[PDB]
């Protein structure tokens, strides 16, 4: 899939890779700031900082940074530092999301007027990429997707030059034409070779002295990881902006990162008394919708998913993480753990369910203190076994345990664990 | 042009790769279904000589031929209509184009996750460009009961037993999960006369054949009586199938449901929207995936009341 890069790793990627004759200014001036930073060091690091006035700014997947008040500019190292006291390790919302501003970008000021400031983004779709171009850019852009021209570079064709200056630039000051189309061929090439499907400049400032980035976002499609490695080196893929992650999630996604299997987590209400671990990317999310059709969004613990048949230990892991996470604090009515999924084609059941098993073994203890009841549906090759193995440990540990088979309706359990229908 | 009918009682096929527990697979669903012949006619893998490798047709122990280069078992086997390439992504896409300089070739199935994109959209063009029918990338296939199964499509003997894919029914299906493919083999075998084609299009951003392709194939298959969607939140392809309604080119009982309705963790694109104007343009849409069996036995029965669906006479299947 896609995922987004800092703007600080997406400038790095565009200086060190850019081919273009179109002479781009500040290379490399930019200084990372976080909460532990070493100001005595950064500066002894980044000498620049001090040779002329500078802008400051968090680059954490925040979109409209200036319209929202977020960009610090034209300041000296003193400015940024008394503009970031107040901010720095602070929370922040923004649209529906808050989180903590904790990651900054220094680069130099650059002067230049309204005229010079421009837009620019590529972006992938089925039938190609798409080129745009608006000459007005930045905060009072507007509706830049409406108005911008727009080129779309067929799968597998060129970006046309002369259909740079006579399509996208047909509105761009004529003096701005040359360096402006050179950039954007030089622009589109690095977008291609880096395997890019997102890549907005907003603005690309134009002066005399040549071409500024000076807003960038950006996301590569991560499985191209094998060609653009030589490229990448150990590219980071930041969340969202938002809440931080919790340990768990971190850890589960260190298991994921380790196999070919899909292991995924996510924390919706770690206080919630209804927690999933299902097989298939597909059952997961009906099984989700299907908790939330049936009044339990506010209960629902987590969402994610053990897929693609991930061996015996990794699914021991991925099961005592959730074990762990639903024994933390006891709810007045006790637990639900569904532990559903489709028929699988080719997963070893019981190979799985023996992991699920010696999970539910190690964490019984617990288990039955939190008044835990676990309902099981799946199917797959061995799958009988796997059932059988999941009401032995039941059986033998003392929690409640009720297993179906492919008879029963996928979300049947979903019914049954919320009371809304009897347990056959 | 890309074709209608994909598979059949007679389709043969190229695997490329090594996998023997796969194509053993397809074997044994071969015989339980009653074809004359295997259907897997020979293997590709490069990074081995030519040779052999040994299978049972039944009881019957035969040789299927591994060949080095493709061109050679294109050559010896004009017969084979269909490649199922289980190639790893490093060779993926390079083996799939490849595929496509043979026009024999109408039908390829692409296994593997982790094609980047770019390079998918490329296959894209290429095989539409032939005329060439993609199942995938990132898919297990699929399934036509009593002619041909992709892979690991439908599992084991015992799941394909238990969910009668060894003969027709009159119920197709698309969706993009392999995983709720089998279910979706499970949920309409249990509540009509079974699936007569089923296919898993795969979870990448651009697959190589679309919910609206395969429902066209089916909307165009006599055998096909009643079509089955399982649609998902994200990107606008089930509008097509409200569009194909009201423009008279389907006109068969179509049942559709969009997972990911609790999206609540462009608006046309959520699930909520998608179930509503599906419904809104004569599809058979349930309350919940929770019904979805439901309302596929409740339009089964009402083809079957007024005649359109003539329930087959159930004929025990072979050794196994
Ligand atoms: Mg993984």
């Amino acid at each position: 899939s896609a995922k987004a890069i800092s703007e600080q790793t997406g400038k790095e990627l565009l200086y060190k890779f850019i081919c273009t004759t179109s002479a781009i200014q500040n290379r490399f001036k930019y200084a990372r700031v976080t909460p532990d930073t070493d100001w005595a060091r950064l500066l002894q690091d980044h000498p620049w900082l001090l040779s002329q006035n500078l802008v400051v700014k968090p680059d954490q997947l925040i979109k409209r940074r200036g319209k929202l008040g977020l960009v610090g500019v034209n300041l000296t190292l003193d400015g940024v530092k008394s503009w970031l006291k107040p901010r720095l390790g602070q929370e922040a919302t923004v649209g529906k999301a808050t989180g903590f501003l904790k990651n900054f970008l220094i680069e130099p000021f650059v002067p230049h007027s309204q005229a010079e400031e421009f837009y620019v983004c590529i972006y992938a779709t089925r039938e190609g990429d798409y080129v745009l171009f608006h000459h007005e850019g930045g905060v009072d852009v507007g509706d830049v997707d409406a108005k911008a021209q727009k080129l779309l570079v067929g799968v597998d064709e060129k970006l046309n030059p002369e259909d740079i200056k006579k399509h996208l630039l047909v509105h761009a000051p004529e003096d701005k034409k040359e360096i402006l189309a050179s950039f954007i061929s030089g622009l589109f090439n690095f977008y291609e070779d880096l395997y890019f499907t997102y890549l907005e400049i907003n603005p690309l400032v134009v002066t005399k002295d040549g071409v500024y980035v000076l807003d960038l976002a950006a996301k590569v499609d991560a499985t191209a990881d094998y060609i653009c490695k030589v490229k990448w080196g150990d590219i980071e893929f930041p969340p969202p902006f938002g809440r931080e992650a919790y340990p768990e999630e971190a850890y589960i996604a260190d298991l994921d990162a380790k196999s070919g299997a899909s292991l995924k987590l996510t924390l919706l209400n770690p206080k919630g008394r209804i927690w999933t671990m299902v097989a298939g990317g597909g059952a997961s999310v009906v099984y989700s919708d299907t908790i939330c059709d049936l009044g339990g969004v506010n209960e629902l613990a987590n969402y994610g998913e053990y897929s693609g048949a991930p061996s015996e230990q990794q699914t021991y892991d991925y099961a005592k993480t959730i074990l762990s996470l639903m024994t933390r604090e006891k709810h007045p009515d006790g637990k639900i753990l569904i532990i559903g999924g489709s028929i699988a084609n080719f997963t070893n059941v019981a190979a799985t369910f023996k992991g699920i098993v010696r999970a539910i073994r190690d964490y019984q203890g617990p288990l039955k203190e939190h008044e835990v009841t676990i309902f099981v549906r799946r199917g797959g090759p061995n799958y009988q076994e796997g059932l059988r193995v999941m009401g032995e440990v039941g059986k033998t540990t003392g929690i409640p345990i009720h297993v179906f088979g492919t008879e029963t309706h996928m979300t049947a359990i979903v019914g049954m664990a919320l009371g809304h229908r009897p347990i056959p | 042009g890309k074709s209608t009918t994909l598979f059949s009682r007679h389709t043969k096929a190229i695997v490329w790769g090594m996998q023997t527990r796969a194509v053993q697979g397809m074997l044994d669903f071969d015989y339980v279904c009653s074809r004359d012949e295997p259907s897997v006619a020979a293997m590709v893998y490069p990074f081995t000589g030519d040779h052999k490798q040994k299978f049972y047709w039944g009881h019957k122990e035969i040789l299927i031929p591994v060949f080095k280069n493709m061109a050679d078992a294109m050559r010896k086997h004009p017969e084979v209509d269909v490649l199922i390439n289980f190639a790893s992504l490093r060779s993926a896409y390079d083996s799939t184009m490849e595929t496509m300089n043979y026009a024999q070739i109408r039908t390829i199935a692409i296994i593997a996750e982790g094609i980047p994109e770019a390079l998918t959209r490329k296959l894209i063009k290429k095989a539409d460009q032939k005329g060439v029918t993609i199942i995938g990338p990132a898919t297990v296939g699929g399934i036509k009961p009593g002619c041909f199964k992709i892979g690991n499509t439908g599992g084991m003997l015992d799941n394909i037993l238990a969910s009668k894919l060894y003969r027709p029914g009159s119920v197709a299906y698309v969706s993009r999960s392999g995983g709720m493919s089998n279910e979706l083999n499970n949920i309409i075998s249990r509540t009509t006369d079974g699936v007569y084609e089923g296919v898993a299009i795969g979870g990448d951003r651009y697959p190589g054949s679309t919910f609206m392709d395969h429902v066209l194939r089916y909307q165009d298959t006599p055998g096909v009586k009643m079509i089955v969607v399982l649609g998902e939140i994200g990107g606008t392809e089930e509008y097509k199938i409200c569009r194909g309604i009201k423009e008279g080119r389907l006109t068969k009982p179509i049942v559709c449901w969009c997972i990911g309705t609790c999206a609540t963790m462009q608006a046309s694109e959520t699930a909520v929207a998608k179930n509503q104007a599906l419904k809104e343009a004569g599809v058979f849409v349930p309350r919940s995936f929770d019904e979805l069996g439901e309302i596929i036995q409740s339009v089964y029965e009402d083809l079957v009341a007024n005649g359109v669906i003539v329930p087959a006479q159930e004929v025990p299947p072979p050794t196994v």
